[PDB]
């Protein structure tokens, strides 16, 4: 798994790929890694496949509950708590998960947390997660400003996954990516990494290791 | 438990009935020390006064009670405060707070007042004590739970009479031998028995410890009280 | 945590055109230790049913107990607990799996393989297996422990497949099931010359043998073998 | 006095017979099931001029498809609210669908039987029954547009109209006469507020009564103040001219 | 030490058509290098027009089963005999699983039925309760076998357009039912083949917007 | 309940057995090996199936009970009975002995005359069976209350059962076959009958004997029932 | 335990301990709130049934919930304390876990919970209490008040007023607090909350205290000398005509 | 008399009657009537639904528990739902643990002793609802009536609820014709629906009056109401 987001000038770019493997078993090439949880609200999921859908479901539930208990909807810093605080738990019991709660509200802003299964939250403007996380890291990293476009900032985002696939053996099949806004996440569309790297080579002039 | 029509508490309200034919006992807070006083209830020449304690208790080194009612109630909660000082000591190596243990005390009697069906405490409290947060302290507490602040009170009997007199007497810039004879006069005047003598007395002072810059209760012995009615001429 | 004890080897059987047929050893093991010699391992419920056991002896004389329950319990307020509400193999065979299958969830199993044998009210022979872990399956031939790895090849010469059960005739069966004792008696160290059979047809019943003798064995040859190679005398 | 669920030697359980009471002493309430929505609407009834009316909620949402009005002791009410909340969102997560509004208003009845210690047959948390009655409101795939009236006595009925509360007799009545399946949702607005404006004790403007529907496009909407008084012009006008 | 888990083999296959589905399964249970049975089903009809199947360890697969059809009775009792839609039965299916998170299920799970639009649809779980909608499916112990081959045949990976110089790919259309089932019988004789735990029977049962159907075919013995 | 009157009695206990005269009538008879069991079953309407509102009832296999009163507490009592079988023949392994049995229901029959929070049970029972050492009949009252029979009767036709049920241990000293016991069941449930005559009835019988049963508890059906009746049906005429 | 039901319903369908529980509230000392147009003020009365109390000690009615919201009350004191503390637990446990202090109308919704469900539990008896809930919500300078009693019922109140002669004050707010016009200030809010307590309190000694809630957590109680100059001034300005 | 002795089900009566109970008896008098009858491959069970108003729906009297079980009901109906919830556990235990379908005489048995708790047990009211259970199992069809004494019956026929006693004495002469009703579903439910007209002071049934189920030998338990119903008016 590869997963990222980062905040930007214009809101935030989420990327994941959408490989699940079992052992060195490629399990599925097409695996949903973004839970919308509301129109504000997403969550990525790394780790346990189960553990993460399952208890990010469950964190839809309990977010669409705040709404309906406080007339408003939850803040980033509150949802994440809810999933930290559940985790925390379970501590040494074994559950797996390594996650970011994304979104927008009015009082926060645009807002990433981290959260993973040893009970750690934090709070920050680029996080990258997964087996492939440090791949996503060094293109990322090296490309980001503060500045980016939307476009540029969704093609970063969009090349730091295939980075990590191409490298990553536990990475891979296709990149999903979203735009979050003020209004406020935007879908942009699901991307094969079979079609996404000849692509990006022959326009980028990057991958040269490759043969073909 | 229930209210009544009026939104009165029956089983407290004849608690505190109960508690108007015990003994009076006497708080006067003055500025270098405090005084607790108490009348023994219609005793007799066998009854020993040396090791007797009936309505003056320690609860720890800074805070002491004397009780009015049912003195097997006052036992229970008596010590439960002591405990609960002892906790708040180990927890925050600082002895507790007067007002913290008194609302912990309270907080017992108001439970009782509010579910479970038993019976309340058929119990009133006079709390003297001293902290670093508010010095020298007196406080009440009856079986409803509730408490109060004062520079100088009663509990038991003749409470309405002893407050008039109380209220007469007293003054903000008192040493502490003057409460104590004010204490005195007090019971003297509202008793119910020919004199005032010191086989009916309970006696205990928190003062300035003699000379030091620390806190000590002094529980009077009988021949202390008979010595102290001698001074206040009262022989 | 647990482990069996005294164990009680193979529990053989097959269906045939009209019922069905068990078998089992009458031996008690204390490991290899032949230590007990009396031991009915095949347990009749009503007369439509057959539960063969093998597996640790103290857990099957509870599941004897368990069952005797349940023909009483079943008889309780029950008019037609002679006839049409009589306790079915199946019910007893469901009952079973659901326990089996409970004590091995709870980390503490009954440490059996038990074959649940029998005819329907319908007619219908029923034949299933279950065991500590609360695995079971059905099939025209059955077999407990080394019974499965040398019972089952012979049984399934004679019923290979459903369509071969209305050709079985219980003579053919029955020397199966004997012959089958046999080779089990030949080459299993945990197991016994006596051992019961019982037959459940749909039109004889239930017909239960005690005290029966593996016969007719071969140990002639055996005069001939000298040494292990080179040896001559 | 002797019990909390003591028969009467008629047959009816007493504390049940008296919540029922309490509920004839309630605010009024009222919803319309039409073909194009329902409609639920409600006596706001501050006891003061100085208590500010908004703050006065007894119209509220349980999901996005569901909502409800209550009557009565409207405190009771609060738990109701919380565990049909619960069932909706639990059974979304258990489900991936919405929960049918005859399940909702069967779980909300169920916990109401509750009262009791856990009567010797299981277990009942609550020492009486609650004060208040509800109607609930919704829309499902099965059965369409749904209006149902939940008592604490655990029993619920289906109406094409309801009215409860104080003046629930006479408003009754009028949704017996004016009821017809053909209503448009703006007919059925009208409605609500023509039978509230007859039963209240103050003169119906846009701050003691409240009206909401739930309609499938739209989810479950409680309508602010500038839309109903808009309403009011549009009755007034409509009644002055008939 | 006591294990509360074992092995019996076994392979399932899903395929989703355009308004039909399948679930396939081989009939051959078996303990170690034993065969306990050559027909035992381990694909069942469930009601609702919904199907399925958990193959692995046959204990746990015969528990869920049997939890998962009590599932469906209760939701008509509580809910107004309402029909149990496929995804609603995969998210139930979900929590039977996670339940035991802490001691799982050693199963791996499909289920196949129509979607709300009258479409085949196929969930596949992972023992613990992960899950998604797939056009096709092979699960237990010849899947590493299959599944590559239902890539290849069902989603027409790596083959491209001849002569477009791979660009122009097999464009992805529905397979009939008659397709369907031809590949599904050639997924089991190979499987068979190669496999020791898989033979004896292949069992199918198609869902369509008429019930649910079963076939049935020989496969080798050996 | 727990509640003494002024002179020692127990007025809820009293009125409890108000409940079991208020009852259908039945009895047990004691035999030379065994022991048998009859009911009057009224049939209030035609609509009632014929032999299937079985009232008498068995615990493990060699026990019967009967009872008259409230039938749900007797319903009640054989559930008890049977969960006390069961555990001390778990720990026994001998099936439960009469005697052993009849003070198991005692002591839980007597213990619903303990405390004001319980009501005592509204039924007598009869019960009995064959164990190691021969047959036992027993009755057991509301109090708790109960002691070995050589034959019983409760319910309404209480007095004239008892009577006739008198009658046969005087002329049949040296013990009463089985099946002789059986005919006198049928015979003294009609003599009850008498008394509730207005709505018709419908008799059953069971019995547990050591060479008609084997010790077992069985009902009786069939020819045996019909004979039975026959035998009644004559010697009311 | 005990859980016996002493809370029920009457024939004509009232639950009689809570109203009861009502009355308790009626014979308690006087309380009183209104919002300003940037602040919200709280008075109190004090009893003259005994007047040789220690004010240093003896605790006062208006209590700190959080550092932005505040309480008072009208009936059983000691039924009050179970109330303070549960609400204080609470409004640290929301700081815990949604990362904000308590909204006014969250800590109402709250107490009133508390209270409705000692109205349906067998064992115990309702809270003789009746309460006003006063102060800001996180980051708003849009002041809030709210009231809550026995049965759990809560609304927000322009102003409000609890206790024995509530009646009385209530009537004088009516007609003194205008919707359009709020007091524009701290001030002029204090005065008309000090104008609406000496209708019922005859000499406005240490027996009225008043505490003033402006917005993002500063709350100041009032000494004797401020209130003093304010009975001084409303007494000789309002005898003329 | 009545005096102090009907306080709570833990008290005789000086007649050594349970007052609780009979008052509990009576809220089934109440309720609207309902009607089963049976024949030896079929049974039906008829109810009239009652409505709260002429706004409102008829509230529903029938209640399905398994494939081949199901009942109607009169009284109190949050107690039917409390018992055939009960009921539904009872059938669902029977076919999990014992592949059995529960005896409809064994539902009987167990709803009788779950009322009888409640006729003894301090703090707790007994249920003040009255059943009718139809069921076809391995001995037929089979009718039950229910009382929250505890008290069940099985007959051919019979109807508890309001005027309830016209039907009864209908099918009380009906008797030998409608047990005689074999694998004719339409005829046996007209004579249910004519045994129900015996008991109406009230109007002419309508097409939402009326309520009819159905159970027997090739028929799962089915709840007939609105459209489906009119041919039988
Ligand atoms: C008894 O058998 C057991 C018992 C316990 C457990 C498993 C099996 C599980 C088998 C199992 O591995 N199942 C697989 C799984 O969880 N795979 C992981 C990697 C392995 C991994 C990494 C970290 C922690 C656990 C597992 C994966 O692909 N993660 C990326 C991903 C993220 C989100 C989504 C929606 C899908 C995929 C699924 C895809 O089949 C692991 C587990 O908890
Ligand atoms: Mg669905
Ligand atoms: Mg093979
Ligand atoms: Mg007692
Ligand atoms: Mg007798």
């Amino acid at each position: 798994t590869t997963t990222l987001a980062f905040r930007f000038q214009g809101g935030i770019i989420v990327a994941v790929d959408s490989r699940a493997t079992a052992g060195n078993w490629v399990a599925s090439q097409t695996v949903k890694k973004v839970i919308e949880i509301n129109p504000f609200l997403l969550g990525t999921m790394a780790g346990g496949a189960a553990d993460c859908q399952f208890w990010e479901t469950w964190l839809g539930s309990q977010c669409r509950l705040h709404e309906l208990r406080e007339k408003e909807r939850i803040s980033v810093a509150a949802a994440s708590k809810i999933l930290s605080n559940l985790v925390y738990q379970y501590k040494g019991a074994g559950l797996s998960m390594g996650t970011m709660i994304c979104g927008y509200t009015r009082k926060e802003g645009p807002t990433i947390y981290y959260v993973d299964s040893d009970g750690t939250r934090l709070k920050g403007d680029i996080f990258c997660v997964g087996s492939g996380q440090t791949f996503a890291y060094g293109v990322l990293d090296s490309n980001y400003k503060w500045d980016l476009s939307v476009e540029d900032a969704l093609y970063l985002g969009k090349r730091s996954i295939l980075a990590a696939a191409h490298r990553d053996a536990y990475s891979g099949g296709s990149v999903n990516l979203y735009h979050v806004t003020e209004d406020g996440w935007i879908y942009h569309g699901n991307h094969d990494v079979g079609e996404l790297f000849w692509k990006v080579k022959e326009e980028e002039g990057s991958f040269n290791n490759v043969i073909g | 438990t229930i209210f009544s029509p009026e939104g009165r508490l029956y089983q407290v309200e004849y608690a505190l009935e109960s508690i108007s034919h015990a003994g009076t006992a006497i708080g006067i807070m003055a500025s270098d020390g405090i005084v607790l006083a108490a009348e023994r209830k219609v005793t007799s020449t066998l009854l020993e006064q040396d090791t007797s304690t009936e309505k003056l208790y320690k609860l720890n080194d800074k805070i002491a009670v004397a009780v009015a009612g049912l003195t097997a109630d006052a036992e229970i909660l008596i010590n439960t405060a002591r405990i609960h000082a002892q906790n708040y000591l180990k927890t925050y190596n600082e002895d507790i707070p007067v007002e913290i243990l008194v609302r912990r005390l309270s907080d017992i009697k108001q439970g009782y007042t509010q579910h479970g069906g038993l019976r309340p405490f058929g119990v009133s409290f006079i709390y003297a004590g001293y902290d670093d947060r508010y010095g020298y302290q007196l406080y009440t507490s009856n079986p409803s739970g509730n408490y109060t602040g004062w520079k100088a009170i009663s509990v038991g009997a003749n409470t309405s009479a002893a407050q008039t007199l109380l209220q007469m007497d007293y003054k903000d810039d008192m040493k502490v031998d003057d409460a104590i004879e004010l204490a005195l006069k007090t019971l003297s005047k509202t008793t119910d028995s020919s004199a005032l003598t010191y086989d009916r007395l309970e006696f205990a002072t928190i003062r300035k410890g003699a000379n030091d810059g620390e806190v000590y209760q002094k529980i009077f012995k009988p021949q202390e009280i008979k010595d102290i009615l001698v001074k206040t001429g009262i022989t | 945590t647990q482990q069996p004890i005294v164990t009680g080897t193979s529990v053989i059987s097959m269906k045939y055109d009209n019922g069905v047929i068990i078998a089992a050893d009458n031996l008690g093991s204390y490991g290899s230790l032949l230590r007990f010699n009396g031991v009915e391992r095949l347990i009749p419920v009503g007369d439509n049913t057959v539960v063969g056991i093998s597996g640790d002896i103290s857990d099957m004389q509870h599941i004897e107990r368990l069952l005797k329950d349940l023909v009483t319990e079943n008889a309780y307020d029950n008019p037609l607990a002679d006839a049409e509400e009589a306790l079915e193999p199946s019910y007893i065979f469901e009952y079973l799996a659901t326990v089996m299958y409970q004590r091995r969830s709870k980390m503490n199993p009954l440490w059996n393989a038990i074959i649940v044998a029998g005819v329907q009210s319908n007619g219908d022979q029923f034949l299933r297996y279950v065991n500590l872990l609360g695995v079971t399956y059905s099939s025209p031939t059955l077999a407990t422990g080394f019974g499965a790895h040398m019972a089952n090849p012979l049984l399934r010469k004679v019923v290979d497949r459903e369509s071969d059960i209305p050709k079985t005739t219980v003579q053919v069966a029955e020397e199966a099931i004997v012959n089958a004792m046999r080779v089990l008696y030949y080459r299993d160290a945990r197991s016994s010359r006596n051992f019961s059979l019982a037959i459940i047809d749909k039109n004889t019943g239930l017909t239960f043998k005690k005290n029966l003798q593996v016969e007719n064995m071969k140990w002639d040859f055996a005069k001939d073998i000298k040494g292990y190679g080179t040896q001559k005398i | 006095d002797r019990g909390v669920s003591t028969f009467s030697p008629e047959g009816r359980l007493f504390q049940v017979e008296y919540s029922l009471e309490a509920i004839k002493l309630g605010s009024t309430a009222i919803g319309i099931a039409t073909k194009e929505g329902v409609v639920l609407g409600v006596e706001k009834r501050a006891t003061s001029p100085l208590l500010e009316s908004d703050s006065i909620e007894k119209i509220v949402e349980i999901d996005r498809h569901i909502g409800c009005a209550m009557s009565g002791l409207t405190a009771d009410a609060r738990s109701m609210i919380e565990h049909a909340r619960t069932a909706a969102v639990t059974h979304n997560l258990y489900y991936d669908e919405d929960i049918n509004v005859e399940s909702l208003t069967q779980s909300v009845c169920d916990l109401a039987l509750r009262f009791g210690e856990g009567a010797s047959g299981e277990e009942r948390l609550m020492s009486r029954p609650f004060g208040v009655a509800l109607l609930i409101a919704g829309h499902d795939a099965d059965d369409g547009y749904q209006l149902f009236h939940a008592e604490p006595s655990g029993t619920f009925y289906r109406y094409n109209a309801k009215a409860i509360g104080s003046g629930s007799e006479g408003a009754q009545a009028e949704l017996l006469n004016e009821w017809h399946s053909s209503l448009t949702l703006k007919e059925a607005e009208l409605l609500v507020l023509k039978i509230l404006k007859q039963v209240m004790e103050e003169k119906l403007d846009e701050n003691n009564a409240q009206l909401s529907c739930i309609t499938k496009q739209d989810g479950f909407k409680i309508y602010d103040n500038e839309k109903t008084a808009e309403l009011i012009k549009e009755l007034k006008e409509k009644e002055a001219a008939e | 030490q006591f294990n509360p888990y074992g092995d019996n083999g076994g392979t399932i296959l899903g395929i989703a058509g355009e308004d039909f589905a399948v679930l396939a399964g081989d009939t051959r249970n078996i303990t170690d290098y034993s065969i306990n049975s050559r027909y035992e089903p381990k694909v069942f009809d469930c009601g609702d027009n919904i199907v399925m199947s958990a193959n692995g360890f046959a204990a746990d697969g015969d528990a869920l089963v049997k939890r998962f059809k009590n599932s469906v009775k209760w939701y008509h009792f509580d809910h107004n005999d309402k029909k149990l839609s496929i995804n609603s039965a995969a998210r139930n299916i979900q929590h039977l699983l996670y339940g035991k998170r802490f001691f799982p299920y050693y199963v791996h799970t499909i289920i196949a039925g129509l979607d709300e639009d009258g479409k085949g649809a196929v969930y596949s779980f992972d023992p613990v309760g992960s899950y998604e909608r797939e056009q096709c499916r092979a699960g237990g112990a010849a899947a590493s076998l299959i599944m590559p081959f239902l890539d290849n045949q069902v989603n027409f990976k790596n083959q491209y357009e001849p002569g477009t110089n791979g660009k122009v790919k097999k464009p992805l259309k529905y397979l009939s039912v008659e397709e369907v089932i031809k590949l599904v019988r050639d997924s089991f004789t190979s499987a068979t083949e190669r496999h020791i735990q898989v033979g004896d029977g292949l069992e199918i049962l198609i869902v369509t917007k008429d019930g649910v159907r079963k076939e049935f075919y020989e496969l080798k013995r050996d | 309940n727990s509640v003494f009157s002024p002179d020692g009695r127990n007025f809820q206990v009293e009125y409890a057995v108000k409940a079991v005269e208020n009852g259908t009538t039945s009895i047990g008879i004691k035999c030379n090996d065994g022991v048998v069991f009859a009911v009057e079953k009224l049939i209030t309407s035609k609509l009632l199936v014929p032999q299937k509102n079985v009232k008498i009832q068995v615990v493990d296999r060699h026990i019967g009970c009967v009872y008259s009163g409230l039938i749900p507490d007797g319903r009640h009592l054989v559930n008890r009975g049977r969960e006390e079988a069961a555990s001390f023949k778990k720990l026994y392994k001998t099936p439960i002995p009469i005697p052993a049995f009849a003070d198991r229901l005692g002591q839980y029959v007597q213990a619903h005359t303990l405390y004001n929070s319980v009501r005592p049970f509204g039924v007598s029972t009869i019960f009995g069976g064959v164990d190691k050492n021969g047959a036992h009949l027993y009755m057991l009252e509301p109090s708790g209350s109960y002691w070995g029979y050589k034959g019983a009767a409760t319910g309404k036709g209480r007095q004239s059962a008892k009577a006739e049920l008198e009658k046969l241990v005087d002329h049949h000293p040296e013990g009463l076959s089985a099946r002789e016991a059986v005919k006198q069941a049928a015979k003294i449930i009609y003599l009850a009958h008498e008394d509730n005559k207005e709505k018709d009835f419908e008799l059953e019988i069971s019995w547990c004997s050591l060479s008609e049963t084997n010790g077992l508890h069985k009902f009786v059906k069939g020819d045996l029932l019909q004979e039975a009746i026959d035998f009644a049906q004559k010697e009311i005429n | 335990g005990y859980d016996r039901a002493l809370s029920i319903f009457s024939p004509d369908g009232h639950i009689f301990q809570v109203e009861y529980a009502l009355e308790a509230v009626k014979r308690g000392t006087c309380a009183v709130g209104v919002k300003g147009k940037n602040c919200v003020v709280l008075g109190c009365e004090r009893r003259s049934t005994l007047k040789l109390q220690d004010t240093r000690i003896t605790p006062s009615k208006v209590s700190k919930i959080d550092s932005h919201v505040v309480l008072s009350f009208s009936g059983l004191n000691a039924d009050s304390r179970i109330l303070i503390e549960k609400a204080r637990v609470e409004a640290q446990s929301h700081r815990l876990t949604l990362e904000d202090p308590v909204t006014v109308e969250y800590l109402t919704r709250y107490v009133a919970g508390v209270q409705q469900r000692y109205t349906q539990s067998g064992g115990v008896r309702p809270f003789g209490v009746s309460t006003l809930i006063a102060g800001f919500d996180p980051r708003d300078d849009e002041p809030k008040l709210y009231q809550t009693e026995p049965s759990g019922i809560y609304s927000s109140w322009s102003a409000q007023t609890i206790g024995r002669n509530s009646k009385t004050v209530r009537e004088f707010l009516e007609k003194n607090y205008d919707r359009k016009e709020p007091p524009a200030t701290v001030e002029e809010c204090v005065k008309l909350t000090v104008r609406s307590l000496l209708e019922v309190v005859q000499t406005g000694a240490k027996n009225i205290e008043i505490t003033v809630v402006k917005p993002d957590s500063d709350i100041v109680a009032l000494s004797s000398e401020e209130i003093n100059q304010y009975v001084t001034q409303i007494e000789q300005e309002k005898q003329e005509q | 008399f009545r005096n102090n002795y009907d306080g709570d089900t833990v008290t005789f009566s000086p007649t050594g009657r349970l007052f609780q109970v009979e008052y509990a008896l009576e809220a089934i008098k109440q309720g609207s009537v309902t009607v089963g009858l049976r024949s030896n491959t079929h049974a039906v069970l008829v109810a009239l639904k009652r409505n709260a108003d002429e706004l409102s729906s008829y509230q529903k009297k029938i209640i399905k528990c398994d494939e081949h079980m199901g009942l109607s009901l009169a009284g109190l109906a949050p107690d039917a739902r409390v018992l055939s919830n009960y009921l539904r556990q009872q059938c669902n235990y029977s076919s999990l643990v014992f592949n059995r379908k529960l005896a409809v005489e064994r539902a009987g048995h167990l709803l009788c002793d779950k009322a009888q708790k409640n006729t003894q047990s301090y703090g707790g009211r007994p249920y003040g609802v009255g059943l009718l259970i139809i069921g076809y199992d391995k001995s037929g069809a089979h009718l039950l009536e229910f009382q929250p004494s505890g008290n069940v019956t099985e007959l051919y026929g019979t109807a508890i609820g309001a005027r309830s006693q016209g039907a009864k004495t209908y099918l009380e002469r009906t008797l030998d014709t409608f047990i005689k009703i074999d694998g004719n579903p339409d005829e046996l439910i007209k004579a249910g629906v004519e045994a129900i007209s015996q008991s109406l002071r009230d109007e002419s049934l309508t097409v939402d009056n009326l309520s009819i189920a159905i159970v027997g030998k090739d028929t799962p338990f089915t709840i007939y109401d609105g459209e489906a119903v009119a041919k039988y008016i």
